[PDB]
C-alpha cells in the first residue's frame, strides 16, 4: 500500500479540502461508486482519515474475496453448498490426513441449520471467528 | 471457537492456493470469449433460473463418447482473472437432439442429487454427492446450441455400475451399490438411481429407472432397468445397516451373485454403527406380499423372466429354472400375465410367456394350473375365463379336486361374453347346456331358446347366416318342449 497511497493522494488533491459531496466525487474519480449508503455511513474529511477509510474498505473487500475463493475451493460443483463428499474429495486431493468421520465432523461443526452441508453463510461464520 | 478444525480448513485453503491449474497448458484463457445463457434447475421447487455468463470454450472437443462430445470450458464467476476462472466440462450430443433432452438431462441429474442427499441423511459410512449440472445456451452461435455444463473434477474416474446390470468387481466399493439399492427401497420401488460413476463419491451422469419408464430420457429402462440392477446386485453391509431387503434371486442367481462375497468381506468401507434404517418399500416378495394384503416389484420379477427368455442373462443355455422362479414370484405379487402364464404352464397348456418351457406333469401341478386359471379369470383375463368355463363344462383342464359344474361353467361363459372362438359359439354352448341340463344345472327350455336366438343374431353379425338359421331352428326346438 504505497503507490496506491499516491493514487489516492492525487485523487483527493484534485478536490483540494473535502466534503461529503466531494467524498463521493473522489470515490467515483478513483473508479469506485459509493452508494449514498456508504456516504451517510461515514456521514468533514481530511486526507489521512480518507486514507484510513479507503484502507478499511480495501481490507473488507479483500477479505470477502478471500473467503469466497476459499469457498470455491470446497464447493466442487458450485451449487452453493459444501457437501461431505465434496470436502472429503478436497481433503484427499490436497493431501490431508483427515479420516471420513473427521470430514463429517468438520461439516457438522459448521452446519448450523443441520442439513448436512455448509452453505456460504456458515462457511464465513466458521472463517470470521 | 467451537471449531477444532479451522486449522484444517485453512491448511486446505493455502494448499489449494499452491496447486496449479490442471488445464493451464490448454490456454483456454486465450480463447475468444463467448456469451451464453446459463439455465439452472432447482429440483425441489421444479423451477428454472436463467442468467447470463461469459465462457471460453475450446474449439475442438477433448473427448467423445457414443452420444456426446466434451469441450474444456472456463467460466467467469458473476460473484475476474480468467487465468483463475473455474474449469468446466461442456457436453453436447454429437447427433442433433430435441432441445428438451438437455433440460430433461439436467432434471435427471438434479433429482439424483436429491437422492444422494436423502441417502446421506441416513448417516452412511461414506457420503455421496451427485455433481450439479446445468445448461449453457450459445445464442450468438448458429442455431443457439445447447451444452451441458459441469465443474471439472480431478481424480480417477470410475463407473461403479451401468444403467444395465454392470457392476465393477475389481476393488468392489459398497457405497455406490448401496446407494442405488437405497433409492430403490426409499422411493417405494418407484425409481432407482443407477449408472453410478464419477470420482470417488462425487457422481455424475447418473441414470434413473422409473416405474412408468417415461421420464429421464432414453436411459430409463423402467422396471427392466430395475431388473438388470437386481440381477447383479449383491447386498452389502451398508444395505443391511439401512434395512434394505434383498431382492429375491434364484438359488443359481444367488450363487452367481455370491461369487464376490469374499471380495465384499475384503472391501475397504467399514460401517460406523451410526447408520439409520430406511414412503419406503421392501425389495422382498414376502414383505411385499404382506404390503399387498399393483406391485412394481412383481413387474421387476416379470421383466427378469423376459430377460432370461431373451438371452440377456445368458452366459451355455438360458436359465429357464430361474425364469420360472421369477414368474412364480411375479404371480404371487399379482402380475396377471404371470398368473395366466403359470396357470397355462401347470395345466400343460400352450403359453406365450416362457413358451418353450414345459413343466413336469404332477397332480399338484394340475391343481395349481386350475387355481391360477381361476384366479386369472376372477381378475378379468378372458382367456382364463373361457378355459375355466370349459373346465367346469367338460372337465378339460379341471382340477381333480373339483367337479364339473354347469352352473359355474355358465357363469364363466357369460362373464366371457359380457367382456379366438366366436361369441355365437359360446352362446350356443350355453344354449345346449340349458337344453339338456346336467352337472348341477336344471333344464331351462325358455332360456335355452333365448340363448339360441342370441347366438343366431351373433351369427348374423358375423355373416354366418346359415348358422344363424340353424340357431333359430334350435331355439324353436328348445321352446317346442314347453307346453
Ligand atoms: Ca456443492
Ligand atoms: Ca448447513
Ligand atoms: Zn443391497
Amino acid at each position: 500500500t504505497e503507490e496506491q497511497i499516491a493514487e489516492f493522494k492525487e485523487a483527493f488533491s484534485l478536490f483540494d479540502t473535502i466534503t461529503t459531496k466531494e467524498l463521493g466525487t473522489v470515490m467515483r474519480s478513483l473508479g469506485q461508486n459509493p452508494t449514498e449508503a456508504e456516504l451517510q455511513d461515514m456521514i468533514t474529511i481530511d486526507f489521512p482519515e480518507f486514507l484510513t477509510m479507503m484502507a478499511r474498505k480495501m481490507k473488507d473487500t479483500d477479505s470477502e474475496e478471500e473467503i469466497r475463493e476459499a469457498f470455491r475451493v470446497f464447493d466442487k460443483d458450485g451449487n452453493g453448498y459444501i457437501s461431505a463428499a465434496e470436502l472429503r474429495h478436497v481433503m484427499t486431493n490436497l493431501g490431508e490426513k483427515l479420516t471420513d468421520e473427521e470430514v463429517d465432523e468438520m461439516i457438522r461443526e459448521a452446519d448450523i441449520d443441520g442439513d448436512g452441508q455448509v452453505n456460504y453463510e456458515e462457511f464465513v461464520q466458521m472463517m470470521t471467528a | 471457537n467451537s471449531f477444532h478444525f479451522k486449522e484444517a480448513w485453512k491448511h486446505a485453503i493455502q494448499k489449494a492456493k499452491h496447486m496449479p491449474d490442471p488445464w493451464a497448458e490448454f490456454h483456454l484463457e486465450d480463447i475468444a470469449t463467448e456469451r451464453a445463457t446459463r439455465h439452472r434447475y432447482n429440483a425441489v421447487t421444479g423451477e428454472w433460473l436463467d442468467d447470463e455468463v461469459l465462457i471460453k470454450m475450446a474449439s475442438q472437443p477433448f473427448g467423445r463418447g457414443a452420444m456426446r462430445e466434451c469441450f474444456r470450458t472456463k467460466k467467469l464467476s458473476n460473484f475476474q482473472q480468467w487465468k483463475g476462472a473455474s474449469n468446466y466440462v461442456a457436453k453436447r450430443y454429437i447427433e442433433p437432439v430435441d432441445r428438451d433432452v438437455y433440460f430433461e438431462d439436467v432434471r435427471l441429474q438434479m433429482e439424483a442429487k436429491l437422492w444422494g442427499e436423502e441417502y446421506n441423511r441416513h448417516k452412511p459410512p461414506k457420503q455421496v454427492d451427485i455433481m450439479q449440472m446445468c445448461i449453457i445456451e450459445l445464442k450468438d452461435r448458429p442455431g443457439k446450441p445447447l451444452f451441458h455444463l459441469e465443474h471439472y473434477i480431478e481424480g480417477k474416474y470410475i463407473k461403479y455400475n451401468s444403467n444395465s446390470g454392470f457392476v465393477r468387481d475389481d476393488n468392489i466399493r459398497l457405497t455406490p451399490q448401496a446407494f442405488s439399492h437405497f433409492t430403490f427401497e426409499r422411493s417405494g420401488h418407484q425409481l432407482i438411481v443407477v449408472d453410478i460413476q464419477g470420482v470417488g463419491d462425487l457422481y455424475t451422469d447418473p441414470q434413473i429407472h422409473t416405474e412408468t419408464g417415461t421420464d429421464f430420457g432414453d436411459g430409463n429402462l423402467g422396471v427392466r432397468g430395475m431388473a438388470l440392477f437386481f440381477y447383479s446386485h449383491a447386498c452389502n453391509r451398508i444395505c443391511e445397516s439401512m434395512g434394505l431387503a434383498p431382492f429375491d434371486l434364484s438359488p443359481r442367481e444367488r450363487d452367481a451373485v455370491n461369487q464376490n462375497t469374499k471380495l465384499l468381506q475384503s472391501a475397504k468401507t467399514i460401517l460406523r454403527g451410526t447408520e439409520e434404517k430406511c414412503l419406503p418399500r421392501a425389495s422382498a416378495v414376502a414383505l411385499e406380499v404382506q404390503r399387498l394384503n399393483k406391485s412394481i416389484l412383481g413387474k421387476v420379477h416379470l421383466a427378469m423372466v423376459r430377460y432370461h427368455e431373451g438371452g440377456r442373462f445368458c452366459e451355455e443355455e438360458w436359465d429357464q429354472e430361474s425364469a420360472v422362479f421369477h414368474l412364480e414370484h411375479a404371480a404371487n405379487l399379482g402380475e396377471l400375465e404371470a398368473i395366466v402364464g403359470l396357470g397355462l404352464m401347470y395345466s400343460q397348456l400352450p403359453h406365450h410367456i416362457l413358451a418353450d418351457v414345459s413343466l413336469k406333469e404332477t397332480e399338484e401341478n394340475k391343481t395349481k394350473g386350475f387355481d391360477y386359471l381361476l384366479k386369472a379369470a376372477e381378475a378379468g383375463d378372458r382367456q382364463s375365463m373361457i378355459l375355466v368355463a370349459r373346465a367346469f363344462d367338460s372337465g378339460q383342464n379341471l382340477s381333480p379336486d373339483r367337479c364339473q359344474d354347469w352352473l359355474e361353467a355358465l357363469h364363466w361363459y357369460n362373464t366371457a361374453l359380457e367382456m379366438d372362438e366366436p361369441r355365437y359359439m359360446m352362446l350356443a354352448r350355453e344354449a345346449e347346456m340349458l337344453f339338456t341340463g346336467g352337472y348341477g344345472l336344471e333344464k331351462d327350455p325358455q332360456r335355452s331358446g333365448d340363448l339360441y336366438t342370441q347366438a343366431a343374431e351373433a351369427a348374423m353379425e358375423a355373416m354366418k347366416g346359415r348358422l344363424a338359421n340353424q340357431y333359430y331352428q334350435k331355439a324353436e326346438e328348445a321352446w317346442a318342449q314347453m307346453e
